[PDB]
RNA sequence: CGACUCUUAGCGGUGGAUCACUCGGCUCGUGCGUCGAUGAAGAACGCAGCUAGCUGCGAGAAUUAAUGUGAAUUGCAGGACACAUUGAUCAUCGACACUUCGAACGCACUUGCGGCCCCGGGUUCCUCCCGGGGCUACGCCUGUCUGAGCGUCGCU
RNA sequence: CGCCGCAGGUGCAGAUCUUGGUGGUAGUAGCAAAUAUUCAAACGAGAACUUUGAAGGCCGAAGUGGAGAAGGGUUCCAUGU
RNA sequence: CAUCUAAGGCUAAAUACCGGCACGAGACCGAUAGUCAACAAGUACCGUAAGGGAAAGUUGAAAAGAACUUUGAAGAGAGAG
RNA sequence: CGCGACCUCAGAUCAGACGUGGCGACCCGCUGAAUUUAAGCAUAUUAGUCAGCGGAGGAGAAGAAACUAACCAGGAUUCCCUCAGUAACGGCGAGUGAACAGGGAAGAGCCCAGCGCCGAAUCCCCGCCCCGCGGCGGGGCGCGGGACAUGUGGCGUACGG
């Protein structure tokens, strides 16, 4: 189990940092699995989520196969916005659905310099892990 | 109000004892900052004892204790003058000094200085500078066969 | 009083400023917790204390 | 008449806004704040009161200078440096 | 908080105890009171090589 | 003496300190001179003083002080205690030699009632009820 | 578009003071515009035009500031804003030259005597 | 028969108990154990495009710089931002800055009024007015300069 | 939640009990100090109370008039509800 | 006879810690409880002042927070969603 | 009858420094009740406590015997266990009440004044040069200024020197 005496396990003090996160570290939280195609290609288990990489949801009510495009993180309401994952409401107009990243794979991500060393450098930790385990 | 027998109680808990009670709660803390400390301590004289300087043999002063010896402050200086040791160099090399305590009969100085006399030959003295050894001890003598030593130094049996 | 002094009149400018509904926007606010403003002071109902 | 009508005779103040502390009770004809007893140096505290005491005490309103202070304590008040720059 | 919350046992009892305890898990029927699903247990008193 | 100051004379409360007159201040004027002489001088330590002379209604003492921030005394050891920040008006802790005196300390028999390092300390322990976890 | 303090740094003095002047005018024009009712657009430079007088102020500031810092580098006597600002406590404390001298007695104290290094046989 | 009153049940109100929940306490323990004339604690007043409070900040004002991170902030708008001729945001924070009171310090305040030394403008440098800057508290140590005394003397 | 043990801030009708809510009283007492209103019109869904006009009255210059001090602190003034 | 050497000075450790910074935990309380304060709480408000000082948690997974029609001047309704 | 030296004093917006105020849980110095108990109450108790005043630090205070003992003697201070609800105090009533020895935690010692000896050997400040900035120092130079024989520094302190 947890045997850092200075990690807590309070769950009303682990469910203040999460729901008090700045920014910065709501990012980390807010993460997404790779598909198995992407896990093959990178050496990495999850990335997270980017504004524009396509993704497909896999729990709720917009469950399927159909990749939309990220379109908006709202990290102060912990949800991501997708393409076609919308409702339409009263009035006649269409809002997008707010869905966890956990919900949702990447399957194409949004690649750029720093995407690509944050994917390097967990492929060489992981890399570092199987050969000390071996 | 007494009722039948019993005893003629007198607690002392007229005097607000609510406001200074002593918890033991940190007790348990206690012993282990204690026992970090202690193991610091250890570490940061290598070589040399853990528990500390030599103690010489002393008679409980009362008569009810005077058939036991324990371990008092220190040396005394004229005990320290016989077996041929300064008084200023004695606690360099792990020797307690107590200036104040005098001899009155010479059993016991006699006990103290043939301690000394074994402890001074029990002693390893690592030279000043390792590289160059000038008066302190064989390099076979101390290469492991000085080890630091737990408990305390010859200890006082009855 | 007409006459007043400096001091007293900036007290009564901060006071006159407070004194204002809240913005309706604020409601939609995510985690607004926000009704009405509370404090809320009318001249005729609760004197400052100055 | 004691009551009501005493009550109609009431119009000059007793006391003002005190430059220290900001409270009204600087009184206007004793020249003294009667809660922090502002011309004297040092300020007006009891032990008599410890809801008064907490009302006023450090770290009830601003700490400008230490909360900077309880920041700088934690890397030793260093000075004269600044991070690699890139 | 000064409600006396910890209570000092005699040494001799706390051994006593754990000679009871020991003593007792050792009988089948005890321990399959306990439920422990020993039915495929080929020993009671189970002891395995210093390997593990 | 030092006269109670209360007014009129008249101390409420029972006859056992209904005592105006002929009490005695716990510190002698010589504790007093010290204190006066580093109140006035804050920014100086005070050391020590002694008796120069006195008539029926005065005492005169010389306070010896110490600047504790002058370079001849932070360039000397053996005097830089001085200009350690515990070290600050001992006078009126009751640090200095005259100050000390009034406290009853000392070793042996006579001086039973600052074991611990004070009369407050010592009785702070004897009345401290020791409640272990294991009673 | 926008201002950096970055490349801000290889200027004088002097267009540094003119830049801050020129920004203090279309400050002064958009604040104008808000009270004559204005345009979003015109409303959201506001913030990003006295952001960027705080930039331009803060370099003029911190060029000032080491230049000061390096004329009076290595004088004895420093203006207060330049001295070390640890803690008033922390100034008072005797410094490192005399906090580690000794008197001549400790020094043959030591220099006789010194604390050796010893173990004891079991 | 209706009305009214009483009892019971259903439904509907009034009220907010119960239960479930908990970014809050209380208690214990651990490590540190750091304020201030280089202006503290505290107070006042301001500062957001839309902002009353709380929060944050100080006329550079819901923040500047630097560093880490690496694409958001978000209630609406608006606007950057090839993220590499460098970067949204957040975190850190060591550079810079930090209005007025306040030990509070030129004097004084339920108001206000000075003095000295420079700079700039009207003057067209001399001293009037206006602006800007720097000084102007008390106690006290070492030293300095200027001194006082029918204090003790020396020479005249 | 049951069973074997453990530990309690462990059982309410009362305390002129604490806090909160709710009744009968009860559509009840009352909305009675300083003489007094009426007609037509307008706006308006709506008029005893608003507004305008026409009357009849009151304050009666020690005023129910016109201004200030202390105190209040935006109550001032327009527009809208 | 024993014992010390006053009227000068310094000195770490073991010890204390209901304030402060940052943590960890609990056979504790679970919104009339637990801090007065789970919330814009030492706040609103009271008093000339010293000082006194509360009440106040919960839609829902997601606002999807009821488009549209209809009677009413609107509050409020009937359908619809 | 002017000019010097010293002494004792004064001024300064003089050069360089320092103190004030806050927090105050813990610590140190003072001041210090009454409710209460005594089945009344006045000594006593509450209590050297609440309230009051001053002063600190990360701890503080204490501290290296003008000690304890009476022994076959121990050996600075502080803390824990015990001595001990004891010796003792007390309208000898109610009530109050330590210490030594013993076992542990920690353990560490020293410096002046004086008596002397050493051509004041001592110290601060101001300059200039060089090596350095980190808690401002070192080296050198100054017929540079001052402190100081009304006594600075070195040896030395009861364990003797
Ligand atoms: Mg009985
Ligand atoms: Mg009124
Ligand atoms: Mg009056
Ligand atoms: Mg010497
Ligand atoms: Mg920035
Ligand atoms: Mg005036
Ligand atoms: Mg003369
Ligand atoms: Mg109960
Ligand atoms: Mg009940
Ligand atoms: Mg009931
Ligand atoms: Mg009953
Ligand atoms: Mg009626
Ligand atoms: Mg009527
Ligand atoms: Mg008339
Ligand atoms: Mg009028
Ligand atoms: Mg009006
Ligand atoms: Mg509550
Ligand atoms: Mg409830
Ligand atoms: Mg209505
Ligand atoms: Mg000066
Ligand atoms: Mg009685
Ligand atoms: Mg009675
Ligand atoms: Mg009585
Ligand atoms: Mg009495
Ligand atoms: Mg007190
Ligand atoms: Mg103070
Ligand atoms: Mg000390
Ligand atoms: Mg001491
Ligand atoms: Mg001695
Ligand atoms: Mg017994
Ligand atoms: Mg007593
Ligand atoms: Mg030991
Ligand atoms: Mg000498
Ligand atoms: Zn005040």
């Amino acid at each position: 189990m947890k045997f850092n005496p200075f990690v807590t396990s309070d769950r009303s003090k682990n469910r203040k940092r999460h729901f008090n996160a700045p920014s910065h570290i709501r990012r980390k939280i807010m993460s997404s699995p790779l598909s198995k195609e992407l896990r093959q290609k990178y050496n990495v288990r999850s990335m997270p989520i980017r504004k524009d990489d396509e993704v497909q949801v896999v729990r709720g009510h917009y469950k399927g196969q159909q990749i939309g495009k990220v379109v908006q993180v709202y990290r102060k309401k912990y949800v991501i916005y997708i393409e076609r994952v919308q409702r339409e409401k009263a009035n006649g107009t269409t809002v997008h659905v707010g869905i966890h990243p956990s919900k949702v794979v990447i399957t194409r991500l949004k690649l750029d310099k720093d995407r690509k060393k944050i994917l390097e450098r967990k492929a060489k930790s992981r890399q570092v892990g199987k050969e000390k385990g071996k | 109000a007494p009722s039948r027998n019993g005893m003629v109680l007198k607690p002392h808990f007229h005097k607000d004892w609510q406001r200074r009670v002593a918890t033991w709660f940190n007790q348990p803390a206690r012993k282990i900052r204690r026992r970090k400390a202690r193991q610091a301590k250890a570490r940061r004289i290598a070589p040399r004892p853990a528990s500390g300087p030599i103690r010489p043999i002393v008679r409980c002063p009362t008569v009810r204790y005077h058939t036991k010896v324990r371990a008092g402050r220190g040396f005394s200086l004229e005990e320290l003058r016989v077996a041929g040791i300064h008084k200023k160099v004695a606690r360099t090399i792990g020797i307690s000094v107590d200036p104040r305590r005098r001899n009155k009969s010479t059993e016991s100085l006699q006990a103290n200085v043939q301690r000394l006399k074994e402890y001074r030959s029990k002693l390893i003295l690592f030279p000043r500078k390792p590289s160059a050894p000038k008066k302190g001890d064989s390099s076979a003598e101390e290469l492991k066969l000085a080890t630091q030593l737990t408990g305390p130094v010859m200890p006082v049996r009855n | 009083s007409s006459h007043k002094t400096f001091r007293i009149k900036r007290f009564l400018a901060k006071k006159q400023k407070q004194n204002r509904p809240i913005p309706q926007w604020i409601r939609m606010k995510t985690g607004n917790k926000i009704r009405y403003n509370s404090k809320r002071r009318h001249w005729r109902r609760t004197k400052l204390g100055l | 008449t004691k009551g009501t009508s005493s009550f109609g005779k009431r119009r000059n103040k007793t006391h003002t806004l005190c430059r220290r502390c900001g409270s009204k009770a600087y009184h206007l004809q004793k020249s003294t704040c009667g809660k922090c007893g502002y011309p004297a140096k040092r300020k007006r505290k009891y032990n008599w009161s410890a809801k008064a005491k907490r009302r006023n005490t450090t770290g009830t309103g601003r700490m400008r200078h230490l909360k900077i202070v309880y920041r700088r304590f934690r890397h030793g008040f260093r000075e004269g440096t600044t991070p690699k720059p890139k | 908080t000064w409600r006396r919350w910890h209570r000092r046992v005699n040494t001799t009892q706390k051994r006593y105890a754990i000679c009871s305890a020991l003593a007792a898990s050792a009988l089948p029927a005890l321990v399959m009171s306990k439920g422990h699903r020993i039915e495929e247990v080929p020993e009671l008193p189970l002891v395995v090589e210093d390997k593990v | 003496g030092r006269k109670r100051p209360v007014p009129k004379g008249a101390t409420y409360g029972k006859p056992v300190h209904h005592g105006v007159n002929q009490l005695k201040f716990a510190r002698s004027l010589q504790s007093v001179a010290e204190e006066r002489a580093g109140r006035h001088c804050g920014a100086l330590r005070v050391l020590n003083s002694y008796w120069v002379g006195e008539d029926s209604t005065y005492k005169f003492f010389e306070v010896i002080l110490i600047d504790p921030f002058h370079k001849a005394i932070r360039r000397n050891p053996d005097t830089q205690w001085i200009t350690k920040p515990v070290h600050k008006h001992r006078e009126m802790r009751g640090l200095t030699s005259a100050g000390r005196k009034s406290r009853g300390l000392g070793k042996g028999h006579k001086f039973h009632h600052t074991i611990g390092g004070s009369r407050r300390a010592a009785w702070r322990r004897r009345n401290t009820l020791q409640l272990h976890r294991y009673r | 578009a926008k201002i950096k303090a970055r490349d801000l740094r290889g200027k004088k003095k002097e267009e540094l003071l003119k830049q801050l002047d020129d920004l203090k005018v279309e400050l002064s024009q958009l604040r104008v515009a808000k009270v004559t009712g204005g345009a979003a657009s015109k409303l959201s430079k506001i913030r990003v035009v006295r952001k960027s007088i705080a930039r331009v102020l803060t370099v003029i500031n911190q060029t000032q500031k080491e230049n000061l810092r390096k004329f009076y580098k290595g004088k004895k006597y420093k203006p207060l804003d330049l001295r070390p600002k640890k803690t008033r406590a922390m100034r008072r404390r005797l410094n490192k030259h005399e906090e580690n001298l000794k008197t001549k007695k400790q020094q043959r104290k030591e220099r006789l005597y010194p604390l050796r290094k010893y173990a004891v046989k079991a």
